[PDB]
């Protein structure tokens, strides 16, 4: 029964979201600095 | 122990510029206040972002403008920065104002 609640999860999980937005060409060059203040 | 300033005059009512140097600055901020000659030191700083005078969080002497106020402001001046494991504050060899 454990191992019916293992994949019922995940190809579930896989499920969610499919119909929502890719975030496939998001991904980019990323250049930065940290905070306005040094770590406080 | 600090690299403070000896002693700098005053402006005739205009720009106002001290120094003091040392390693930490950009570490545990500055801290300033004033002793009054023979009297008891009172508050300068309005530290709160994790009156009146203010100054920038430079690595290098981080420095303090106190206005175009040429009299009612005359006394000894110092610095007190903790340590990367709170260990002193480090002082120099004061700061006589003129």
């Amino acid at each position: 029964m454990v191992e019916q609640m293992h994949e019922d999860i995940i190809s579930l999980w896989d499920q969610s979201l499919k119909p929502c937005v890719k975030l496939t060409p998001l991904c980019v060059t990323l250049n930065c600095n940290n905070v306005n203040t040094n770590n406080t | 122990e600090l690299t403070q300033p000896p002693s700098v005059s005053v402006s005739p009512g205009q720009t106002a510029r001290i120094t003091c140097s040392g390693a930490p600055l950009t570490s545990r901020f500055t801290y300033w206040y004033r002793q009054k000659p023979g009297q008891a030191p009172v508050l300068i700083i309005s530290r709160s972002s994790q009156g009146r005078f203010s100054a920038s969080w430079s690595g290098t002497t981080v420095t303090l403008t106190i206005r175009g106020v040429q009299a009612d402001d005359e006394a000894d001046y110092y610095c007190q920065s903790s340590d990367t494991s709170d260990s002193y504050k480090m002082f120099g060899g004061g700061t006589k104002l003129t």
